[PDB]
């Protein structure tokens, strides 16, 4: 059973040093070449370089020639990738892969991947729910939305009307603005009971460990 | 170095038929092309190597073909377990390069958006912040045009649009557009409308909310 | 290298 | 420490593979020398039979080598190996029997009819020898490449040690076997020589069969194998074309290209070089000493390759070997424009348009021989590294076809060499030939250089790790 393990969930300030590890189980890295690959959000795969643990020779990509280093440890059967002078444009997912020869046909086994993010500050989420009911026309379709803005370097979890879960709730992907994160979730499965039955949305930020519940009211 | 490009980015298919993905190289690589498959939130896995051979435990519905500069991966009888990304990678010479990738999406009947406009919240206004949110709930085609007209003027500043992914149950798309402005800017206006245009109908759907109301 | 010949023969 | 460890070592796949290879090489070399001597003897000394033999061997090797590489790539392993062994051995036995029988009824058979059966007998001898050579080529490529790669497993040091040991065994057998067979020939009668060859080949057949079966039984990973009139003449053509175009498209094409280019030379211990030395009058004992020095330097080259591959890498080892061989060839080239060298452009190199065959300073020869010996050490290192590269960087489903096209290319470059020897046989015009050979060597290494630049970039000079 061949397995590769990587430490993950790394958050760093710009201009620092980061070290990532890839540990192999079920084989000896001395008999293979170890490659590192980067994947940026909504972008293609990029090759960084490879190392031969037997003697320590390393080949890099000219795009990463002066900012990435690769080392290996045979006794502990581990490979290390070191990055320096990080900038906000370096946030990505990094993969460790195994190759047979100089021109091996394929990467048979990969790693789970490690998420690296470069940020500047931390804060707590702010919720400003708003359900417009001014100038309503039809009460058979009620859509209520809650917007959370100013998240502080973390993913939030939003549950609209946790008492009565519905399949009509859709949460848009979060976006980055002014160094903070924003998101919005709208539920339109209220049908006609929304003007009478009370529905409350609860937003929880685990990094800030803050839970806020707001009940939508008519305008 | 060799630049490896795939023309199609989104490929809308239907269950049970056969699809073909094309990959073209800028040099005569020969036969050193491998095809990988990646699912969202996961790691890529080997599918085809040397453009012809399969890799052990792989279903026989995948076939590789081509040579020279053009290669093709063919899937016969697509199954719901095959909606993912596919990459072509060359190993003819260093440095190694990858393709852009290709999406797969199922077929559904065309639909039209259900627009909705929400006025700025009182709590947000009390904090000196104005936000206008417009939500399009369900619509099949991915492409849609959203225009925000403030005081009879299609402003093109301070607008952020986010589109969700394909729904599993309904196979429909949703979008959310937010316009951010200062409290003074929101106060000094009386007209605000959002217009949505899609292939479903020629006439765009416009929803407005007057400041006085 | 030469797979195929010697000739003119302690 | 001695009772158990030795017994365990002598019952391993590696040792049995070594023993089988040694027996096969011994038999092959003894047969080759016997055939050369006998064909030189029973027929009047002339270049016609030698030229026909060489041409037939070369052309058959090219075409049928591509074909048999394809055939090996599509069957089981034990079946192919056993088949090759039986074919080669039976060919050798029958050929030797016919040879001795003609050696017997020579004059009576010559007087019979109009002498039209001597040509038929020569045709039979040539054909059977060619068949045996083809079978030997097939078994060599399949055993070495496939079985060595599989047995070595995943370790890379073991593969290097196995290749080095195979090369050392080949060198020692090449030096030793002709001397012993010539001694047994001259101490007896041709009946002794032919009977000895036939009996030895038969016993070797039996023992090698048993050894191959034992090795196959010991290693369980050999059983598995991934990937598993008009038309009768069209199919071989399709296989030939597909194999050649597949070889051309491989990413290690240039390395095999350079290795093949390294094969056409006159700067090697061979009949031509020995003839030139005899023309210069260098006796026989000195020739034997020179052969011993050549063997020593070949062994030294294998050791150097192992050490360098352990230390620096694979590509850089090839670069170092090429540089060494080039420097030694430059030393050899210096010898031509020296006093005591019989070279002049006035005499036309071509003298036998349609006829053919159908004191002095001693510094020049000494410089030439020093050059060729050091060239030998460098060449052996380069051959070993290219062989390992080819073994390591080829898909299993095509290890046979690629290696067979490689053998075909190697023999081609050999054939051209033979041609020029026919064109300019004058002892005077030898020096010019030397230049040409050196030139070709240079080209090969230059071509290999390009391969390195395609896999190492600008970091072409760093043996150790970065600091
Ligand atoms: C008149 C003329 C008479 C001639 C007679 C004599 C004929 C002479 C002809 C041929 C013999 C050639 C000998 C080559 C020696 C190579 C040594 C070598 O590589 O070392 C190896 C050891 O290897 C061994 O221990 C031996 C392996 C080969 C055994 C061959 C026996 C042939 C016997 C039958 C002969 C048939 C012919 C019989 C004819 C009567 C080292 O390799 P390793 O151990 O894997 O390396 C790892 C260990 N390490 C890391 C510590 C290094
Ligand atoms: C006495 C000495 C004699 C020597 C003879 C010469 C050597 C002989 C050895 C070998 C030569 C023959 C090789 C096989 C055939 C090649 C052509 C081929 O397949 O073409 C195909 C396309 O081809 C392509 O699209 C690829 C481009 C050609 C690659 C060739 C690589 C050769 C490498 C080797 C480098 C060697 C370097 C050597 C340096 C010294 C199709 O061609 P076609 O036209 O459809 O074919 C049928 C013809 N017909 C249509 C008329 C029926």
């Amino acid at each position: 059973e061949v397995q590769l393990q990587q430490s993950g969930a790394e958050l760093v300030r710009p201009g620092a040093l980061v070290k990532l590890s890839c540990k192999a189980s079920g084989f000896n890295i001395k008999d293979y070449y170890m490659h590192w690959v980067k994947e940026r959000p909504e972008q293609g795969l990029e090759w960084i370089g490879w190392i031969d643990p037997e003697n320590g020779n390393t080949i890099y990509d000219p795009k990463f020639q002066g900012k990435a280093s690769i080392t290996a440890d045979t006794s502990s059967n581990t490979a290390y990738l070191q990055l320096s002078s990080l900038t906000s444009e370096d946030t990505a997912v990094y993969y460790c892969a195994r190759k047979r020869g100089y021109y091996g046909p394929y990467f048979d086994y990969w790693g789970q991947g490690t998420t690296l993010t470069v940020s500047s500050k931390t804060t707590a989420p702010s919720v400003y729910p708003l359900a417009p009911v001014c100038g309503d026309t039809t009460g058979s379709s009620v859509t209520l939305g809650c917007l959370v803005k100013g998240y502080f370097p973390e993913p939030v979890t939003l549950t609209w009307n946790s008492g009565s879960l519905s399949s009509g709730v859709h949460t848009f992907p979060a976006v980055l603005q002014s160094g903070l994160y924003t998101l919005s979730s709208s539920v339109t499965v209220t049908s006609s009971t929304w003007p009478s039955q009370s529905i409350t949305c609860n937003v929880a930020h685990p990094a800030s460990s803050t839970k806020v519940d707001k009940k939508i009211e008519p305008a | 170095d060799i630049v490896m490009t795939q023309s199609q980015k989104f490929m809308s298919t239907s269950v049970g038929d056969r699809v073909s993905i094309t990959c073209k190289a800028s040099q005569n690589v020969g036969t050193a092309v491998a095809w990988y498959q990646k699912k969202p939130g996961q790691s890529p896995k080997l599918l085809i190597y040397s453009a012809s051979n399969r890799y052990s435990g792989v279903p026989d519905r995948f076939t590789g073909s081509g040579s020279g500069t053009d290669f093709t991966l063919t899937i016969s009888n697509m199954q719901s377990e095959d909606l993912a990304d596919y990459f072509c990678q060359q190993y003819g010479s260093y440095p190694l390069t990858f393709g852009s990738g290709t999406k797969l999406e199922i077929k559904e009947a065309e639909a039209a958006p259900t627009v909705s406009i929400f006025p700025p919240s009182s709590e947000q206004l009390t904090s000196g912040g104005a936000s206008v949110v417009c939500f399009l709930n369900n619509f099949y085609p991915k492409d849609i045009n959203v225009k925000w007209k403030i005081d009879g003027s299609e402003r093109q500043n301070g607008v952020l649009n986010s589109w969700t992914d394909q729904d599993s149950k309904d196979s429909t798309y949703s979008m959310s557009s937010t316009l951010t402005l200062t409290k003074d800017e929101y106060e000094r206006h009386n007209s605000y409308t959002c217009e949505a245009t899609h292939k479903t109908s020629t006439s765009p759907i416009v929803k407005s909310f007057n400041r006085n109301e | 290298x030469t797979h195929f010949x010697r000739c003119r023969x302690x | 420490g001695c009772c158990g460890s030795l017994a365990d070592y002598l019952t391993s796949a590696k040792f049995l593979l070594y023993l089988g290879h040694s027996l096969s090489t011994w038999g092959d070399r003894m047969w080759h020398f016997a055939v050369s001597v006998f064909l030189v003897e029973l027929y009047g000394n002339s270049l016609l039979l030698t030229a026909v033999y060489g041409l037939v061997v070369a052309g058959s090797v090219l075409v049928l080598g591509a074909i048999i590489g394809d055939w090996v790539d599509k069957n089981a392993r034990l079946k192919v190996a056993q088949t090759s062994l039986v074919v080669q051995n039976v060919s050798v036995i029958l050929c030797g029997i016919i040879l001795m029988m003609v050696f017997l009824h020579k004059h009576e058979l010559l007087t019979m009819y109009h002498g039209w059966v001597l040509t038929s007998c020569y045709i039979l001898i040539i054909t059977i020898a060619n068949i045996a050579n083809l079978a030997s080529t097939a078994t060599a490529i399949t055993i070495q490449r496939d079985w060595i790669v599989v047995v070595a497993g995943e370790d890379r040091s073991k593969l290097a040690n196995m290749n080095a040991t195979i090369r050392r065994i080949d060198q020692l057998t090449n030096i030793l076997a002709p001397m012993a067979v010539g001694q047994i020939m001259t101490f007896g009668s041709p009946v002794i020589g032919c009977g000895f060859i036939s009996g030895w080949n038969l016993v070797s057949m039996c023992v090698e069969y048993v050894l191959l079966w034992k090795v196959y039984q010991k290693t369980p990973a050999l059983a598995v194998k991934a990937g598993l009139c008009a038309s009768q003449m069209a199919e071989p053509f399709r296989t030939f074309r597909d194999g050649w175009v597949s070889y051309y498209n491989q990413p290690v094409f240039l390395a095999g290209m350079g290795l093949a280019f390294l094969y056409m030379t006159v700067l090697g211990f061979d009949c031509i070089t020995t003839g030139y030395a005899y023309t210069q009058g260098l006796s026989g004992s000195i020739l034997s000493i020179l052969m011993g020095a050549s063997a020593i330097t070949g062994i030294m080259g294998t050791v150097a390759f192992t050490w360098l591959r352990r230390k620096c890498g694979l590509v850089r080892t090839g670069l170092i070997s090429g540089l060494a061989q080039l420097s030694c060839l430059i030393l050899c080239v210096i010898s031509v424009f020296m006093p005591g060298s019989p070279l002049d452009l006035s005499v036309s190199p071509f003298e036998d348009i349609r006829s053919r065959f159908i004191s002095v300073p001693i510094i020049s020869v000494s410089l030439l021989f020093a050059g060729v010996i050091a060239a030998r050490i460098g060449l052996w290192s380069f051959d070993l590294t290219v062989t390992q590269l080819l073994q390591e960087n080829v898909i299993e489903s095509e290890r046979g076809i690629i290696n067979g096209v490689q053998n075909s290319m190697n023999y081609l470059l050999d054939l051209l060499h033979f041609i020029m020897v026919i064109l300019a046989p004058n002892p005077e015009a030898f020096g010019l030939l030397v230049l040409i050979s050196v030139s070709f060597v240079a080209m090969g290494h230059i071509m290999y250089f390009r391969f390195a630049q395609n896999t190492l970039g600008n970091k072409l000079f760093a043996c150790g790790p970065d600091a």
